[PDB]
């Protein structure tokens, strides 16, 4: 309504942007899709390795 | 969405460039008390920041990341930033999100705004170097649609060309007019407006003589191009509610209908606006929504209030079930239509029983088959043959054609064919041996 | 298809088909995180100008592979075009509700 200032503005330092909105980082926390989508980044980056 | 802003200005300059003129709140331009710089230069220059992560300032906001506005200024060559409050004119140039200038005062008003400009840098896009109209069009309208009361306002420098759009009626006048070029079943528009568990659902939907399914993935005035759980819902509470509707009228019952999810949704125009105090969108394009509390509430929302209208309409109910029950028999029809000519082209009649009548030798070569009319002569024949060696496979009248109507899928009694070979015969070469006794009138 | 009287769309020569498609490109270009769909044109024009040359030359090699496959597309075709034919003649005539 009114609550409009510099300090409303908020900056997430180090991996909190991350962890505050996971979805456009891992996907869909819910159904499964990102807790296996951790594991196929990790193997991504070992095929990238490889 | 705090209702503040009333009008909103699109404009499209000659050199490719687009500004947007609001008359919201406008954008903090006051020191950040941990960057040491403006908040505009802030959130311009530093990803992830904004006051869109809590509900202090937005209650209610699409907005949900805090990098958009810092992708736009990034890819673009040059923007520039006109910020009005607190009776002061906040001007900053960018270019490649690099500050030029710090952010300055230019003078003094009593409106309060901001105007946001960009040239879009041609390193990134390819192909496509010019704004098209009709997306931002389609889009303008529909955002004033689902915005009532908020003025929309389009200007295009390149020809002149421009729009004003201020509808009130709602995503309801947004379905009728999405249904000017379409041919409706029912005058009565499914419609209504609920808040239950915290969030809001606004859902409008109408049967059309149409075959394409459109269903308008809308959370918070965002378009979800890859629909998300919310579809998933709304599908899953429309097939259930129909299911259970045309289950308990008898529909099913008297035309033998499986009725699934795909016929439900034949034909079908839909607006899905909901509001999340804080959302999921699975990417920054927010192309899909992966919160299942809302997929929840928005499929008890329709399930109530769908059997609500379906029960509360005979006429408008007894039109959706028939228009249902005529896609469900369309494509069972078309099934039909498939399997049945993916039958006839193997062998499944054999025309084994009823008429053939074979010996005790299974040897080919040793037997004989015979040809004749059926009740008129295979009576006496089968009476006075012998059980050793002896077959009789009777007729019935004439037999079609082969030259005057040629057609591979052509065929009433097939028997013939499939009893001495396999329709290719010199795998089997059953019945070495036929004989055709035949009348000696002239129709033998 | 002089003969068969077909159209033979994309979406039926398709049908009952099993490719796997595996690019390599220096510098992708994914339209999100999740890496779902490229939005990169060159890859696209490479892989359909190496298509249009090596399916081309392999189905003018194999003529009982080329025979076997067309053969099923007109399979698929006429199935399709009869389906629609018969699906459109009943639903708007030959249908026939109120069985009493
Ligand atoms: N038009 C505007 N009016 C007011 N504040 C704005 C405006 N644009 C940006 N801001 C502020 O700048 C911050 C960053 O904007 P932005 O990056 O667009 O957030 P966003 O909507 O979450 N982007 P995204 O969620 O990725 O689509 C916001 O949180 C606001 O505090």
């Amino acid at each position: 309504s009114n609550s409009y200032d510099s300090s409303s503005i908020k900056v997430l330092k180090g991996l909190d942007a991350v962890r505050k909105r996971p979805g456009m980082y891992i996907g869909d926390t819910d159904d499964g899709t990102g807790l296996h989508h951790m594991v196929f980044e990790v193997v991504d980056n070992a095929i990238d390795e490889a | 969405l705090a209702g503040h802003c009333k009008e909103i200005i699109v404009t499209i300059h000659a050199d490719n460039s687009v500004s947007v003129q609001d008359d919201g709140r406008g954008i903090p331009t006051g020191i950040h008390p941990e960057e040491g710089v403006s908040a505009a230069e802030v959130i311009m220059t530093v990803l992830h920041a904004g006051g869109k992560f809590d509900d202090n300032s937005y209650k209610v906001s699409g907005g949900l990341h805090g990098v958009g506005v810092s992708v736009v200024n990034a890819l673009s060559q040059k923007l520039e930033l006109v910020i009005q409050r607190e009776g002061k004119i906040h001007r900053q140039i960018y270019e490649h999100g690099v500050p030029q200038a710090p952010l300055a005062v230019t003078g003094e008003t009593e409106k309060t705004g901001t105007m946001v400009r960009f040239w879009p840098s041609l390193e990134t896009f390819t192909n496509v170097t010019e704004f098209e109209y009709e997306i931002l069009a389609k889009r303008l309208r529909e955002l004033s649609f689902l915005n009532s009361g908020v003025s929309i306002r389009l200007r295009d420098k390149r020809d002149g060309k421009e729009d004003h759009f201020h509808y009130e009626g709602g995503i309801k006048a947004f379905v009728e007019y999405l249904n000017k070029n379409k041919t409706p079943i029912h005058p009565n528009i499914f419609y209504f407006s609920t808040e239950k568990d915290g969030i809001g659902v606004e859902v409008a939907l109408q049967w059309n003589d149409g075959f394409q399914e459109n269903i308008y993935c809308f959370t918070n005035n965002i378009p979800q191009r890859d629909g998300g759980t919310h579809l998933a819902g709304f599908r899953a509470a429309m097939t259930r509610t129909l299911n259970a509707y045309m289950d308990k009228e008898g529909y099913s019952k008297k035309a033998k209908v499986s009725a699934t999810g795909d016929d439900a949704r034949e034909g079908l125009i839909a607006v899905v606006s909901v509001k999340v105090p804080d959302p999921k969108f699975s990417s920054q394009t927010k192309d899909k929504l992966v919160s299942s509390e809302v997929k929840s509430a928005v499929e008890q929302q329709m399930n109530e209030l769908l059997a609500e209208y379906l029960l509360e309409n005979p006429t408008d109910a007894k039109i959706v079930v028939g228009k249902i029950i005529d896609a469900a028999r369309a494509r069972e029809a078309a099934r039909r239509a498939r399997e049945m000519t993916r039958r006839k082209g193997a062998l499944d009649l054999a025309g084994l029983p009823g008429k053939l009548a074979d010996c005790q030798e299974r040897d080919p070569a040793l037997s004989e088959l015979y040809l004749v009319e059926g009740d008129s002569a295979g009576g006496s024949a089968k009476q006075g043959r012998n059980r050793k060696n002896q077959a009789i496979l009777p007729l019935k009248g004439k037999i079609l054609n082969v030259e005057k109507a040629r057609f591979d899928k052509m065929l009433s009694s097939q028997e013939v064919a499939t009893l001495i070979t396999a329709l290719y015969n010199p795998d089997k070469l059953r019945y070495h041996s036929i004989i055709i006794m035949t009348d000696a009138d002239v129709d033998g």
